[PDB]
């Protein structure tokens, strides 16, 4: 069980870690978060009190290092670093838990929603979609554009998906226009399976840090990458069943964890009934189609 | 974008550009079976082609044989009438092509989009106004080559005769909507003004009778009349 420690809380600020967020007050006591549970990716995520613009923070795996947290007066932000001295680390960590100045990641044992929601994100998999190779964490903010976002303006600060687009080249073999068009297998299972993205992990590594960025930072880009990857699937006639039926948990513990007063934004209603209720796929998502009809039935 | 009133004398600048009208290509009788069910028997159809300035017409024959064990056949034509579309703008020299493809129907969007992907410099359109082509097969020369068609076939000819020598495009498409809108409202009323005098004739190479300028603009009146009045008649007023 990983900690990040933080140097001090110098400005009011709320601080997501995963799924859970708790307030800091200006210059409060805070010196960071323990027992974070090894194994998975984490993202630890920041809302200034005086400027609700920009939600940023950072994705990382306490086993590629031992990372904290340091507030930059110049650049206006908490900025994550590594720690190389370990020895240093372990000592400064060990004295902030004796003063108990640490808040512990708050999971309950009987659930699984974290496990759920990043079951296909890895750091290697976060590190082909952000890049700052000097850093083994990776930062997220609200206004990062896409890849195929730039396309329709800084490079370095881009998010890498895959650009879906339905109406392209790649996407329509010559002479099969109506066939390609009306059936996207040959673009799923050819194109971005076999050809890109290489095996289904990848793509749902994809997929599911997609929507993360969208629920935790509000990120444009990253809801339109992900309903666009639930719509490349269910308008592909031929999907193996294993991974229908792994899309459907995936979607339904998104679902399941999206904010109720969210969904608005979120949640596009024209994607969701096309999958849910005309595409291939109509009848391949039961439970996610059940969480949808009993959460959002006004969206549908 | 969509094309409406505001840019109408668009249609007749110097960009080379096509209307797509594609409400007879799939075209049925319904009638019932022995057992007392309902079904369908296909007669042939065609693509509607027009270059609204030069008055080219490229009629594509639409063969009953292309659906012969197809399913889906109202969404089958849509992709058909794009797939000949392309096909024919593939044909022309580059000089010929058009820059922009404007659809009578929003459903012929995506079928035209998705096969003319080669073409990005090619923008395809809707429009907001109700043309009436659906009534091209009502002109009797036009009809005639369809029904006669043993196989799929292009047949050229030009809409607008030799009117282009005395009068502007703009002039000539307003002439064609609305002896068309004419003949889709009254389609007997319509002919029988086009046709009433026996001495004014159509030409072996026409397609409309050899109106003189003076008698143009009667029949253009009389069209209007039908118009007004068999509106009249369907909204009692
Ligand atoms: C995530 C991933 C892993 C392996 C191969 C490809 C991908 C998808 C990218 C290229 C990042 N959009």
């Amino acid at each position: 069980m990983n900690t990040v420690p933080f140097t001090s809380a110098p400005i009011e600020v709320t601080i997501g870690i995963d799924q859970y967020s708790f307030n800091v007050k200006e210059n409060q006591p805070f010196h960071g978060i323990k027992d974070i549970p090894i194994g998975h990716v984490h993202v630890i995520h920041f809302q200034h009190a005086d400027n609700s613009s920009m939600r940023y923070g950072y994705w990382f795996d306490c086993r590629m290092g031992n990372f904290y947290i340091q507030y930059d007066p110049k650049d206006g932000l908490y900025k994550m670093m590594e720690e190389r001295d370990g020895a240093k680390f372990e000592n400064i960590v060990h004295n902030f838990k004796e003063r108990q100045m640490m808040v512990s990641y708050p999971k309950i044992d009987e659930d699984d929603t974290w496990y759920n929601l990043t079951e296909f994100v890895q750091m290697d998999k976060i590190r082909k979609i952000v890049r700052k190779d000097e850093n083994q964490f990776s930062y997220v903010d609200s206004s990062m554009t896409t890849v195929q976002e730039n396309e329709l303006s800084d490079p370095a600060h881009s998010l890498n998906y895959t650009v879906i687009n339905f109406k392209s080249r790649e996407a329509i073999r010559p002479g099969h226009e109506m066939e390609d068009f009306l059936d996207k297998s040959y673009y799923l299972n050819t194109v971005m399976l076999q050809g890109i993205f290489k095996n289904s992990s990848n793509y749902f590594g994809e997929l599911q840090f997609a929507f993360l960025n969208a629920m935790f930072f509000g990120n444009y880009g990253s809801s339109l990458q992900w309903h666009a990857m639930i719509e490349l699937i269910c308008s592909s006639a031929t999907v193996p069943k294993h991974m229908l039926d792994k899309l459907d948990e995936i979607l339904y513990y998104q679902i399941k964890t999206l904010p109720e007063q969210y969904s608005d934004i979120l949640l596009n209603e024209r994607v969701w009934n096309i999958c849910l209720y005309s595409s291939f796929q109509k009848n391949s998502l039961h439970n996610t189609e059940k969480i949808m009809e009993n959460k959002y039935p006004e969206l549908l | 974008g969509a094309m409406n009133s505001s840019n109408y004398a668009e249609l007749f600048n110097n960009d080379i550009k096509l209307f797509v009208d594609d409400t007879n290509v799939y075209r049925v009788t319904v009638h019932k079976t022995f057992e007392g069910n309902v079904a369908t028997k296909a007669i042939n159809g065609c693509i509607f082609t027009l270059n609204p300035k030069t008055g080219h017409l490229f009629l594509k024959i639409i063969h009953t044989s292309v659906w012969a064990g197809q399913k889906r056949l109202s969404q089958l034509a849509k992709w058909k009438t794009a797939e000949e579309v392309s096909a024919l703008v593939r044909s022309l020299p580059k000089e010929e092509q058009p820059k922009q493809i404007i659809v009578t129907r929003k459903a012929m969007l995506d079928p035209l989009e998705v096969h003319m992907l080669d073409f990005p410099n090619i923008a395809i359109r809707p429009t907001e106004l109700r043309l009436p082509f659906s009534a091209a097969m009502s002109i009797d020369k036009l009809s005639d080559v369809v029904m006669k068609a043993t196989e799929p076939q292009m047949v050229l000819f030009n809409i607008y005769d030799d009117w282009l020598d005395r009068i502007s495009s703009y002039t000539a498409f307003s002439r064609l909507t609305l002896l068309l809108r004419a003949l889709k409202t009254n389609e007997e009323s319509a002919k029988m003004i086009l046709l009433s005098d026996p001495t004014i004739t159509i030409k072996s190479y026409h397609l409309w009778p050899s109106f003189t300028d003076e008698q143009w603009i009667t029949i253009e009146s009389q069209m209007r009349d039908l118009i007004l009045t068999e509106y009249g008649r369907k909204y009692n007023v």
